[PDB]
C-alpha cells in the first residue's frame, strides 16, 4: 500500500481481523503494522496556499 | 472461498431466538475451491 503522509500513533482499536481502516473517500486512514501489529494513524502533510 | 463467520453470545431465553443486535464477526477464511450445495448437521448422542 504506497503512500505520502505522517504516521502517528493511533488511539482506534481495531477488531483482529480487520487490518485497513477506509474513511469516507475510500483511502486508508490508519493501517495495521505487518511487523510489529499494531495500528497506525495516517494524515496527509501540511499543504497550504501561498 | 469458505468464509465462517461467528458470534458466541451469553443468553438467558429459554425456546426461541432473542430479539435484539449482535453483528457477527469474520473467523476463518478457507481456500477450498469446491462445489458445495448441500450440508448436514452433526449431533452428538447420550449414551446411558
Ligand atoms: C516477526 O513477526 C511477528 C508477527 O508477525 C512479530 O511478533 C515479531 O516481533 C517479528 N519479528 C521481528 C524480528 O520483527
Ligand atoms: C455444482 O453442483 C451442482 C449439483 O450437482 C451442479 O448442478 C453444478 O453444475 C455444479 N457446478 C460445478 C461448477 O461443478
Amino acid at each position: 500500500l504506497t503512500g505520502t503522509g505522517v504516521l502517528t500513533e493511533s488511539n482506534k482499536k481495531f477488531l483482529p481481523f480487520q487490518q485497513f481502516g477506509r474513511d469516507i473517500a475510500d483511502t486508508t486512514d490508519a493501517v495495521r503494522d505487518p511487523q510489529t501489529l499494531e495500528i497506525l494513524d495516517i494524515t496527509p502533510c501540511s499543504f497550504g496556499g501561498v | 472461498y469458505f468464509k465462517i463467520y461467528s458470534k458466541h453470545t451469553p443468553i438467558n431465553l429459554v425456546r426461541d431466538l432473542p430479539q435484539g443486535f449482535s453483528a457477527l464477526e469474520p473467523l476463518v477464511d478457507l481456500p477450498i475451491g469446491i462445489n458445495i450445495t448441500r450440508f448436514q448437521t452433526l449431533l452428538a448422542l447420550h449414551r446411558s
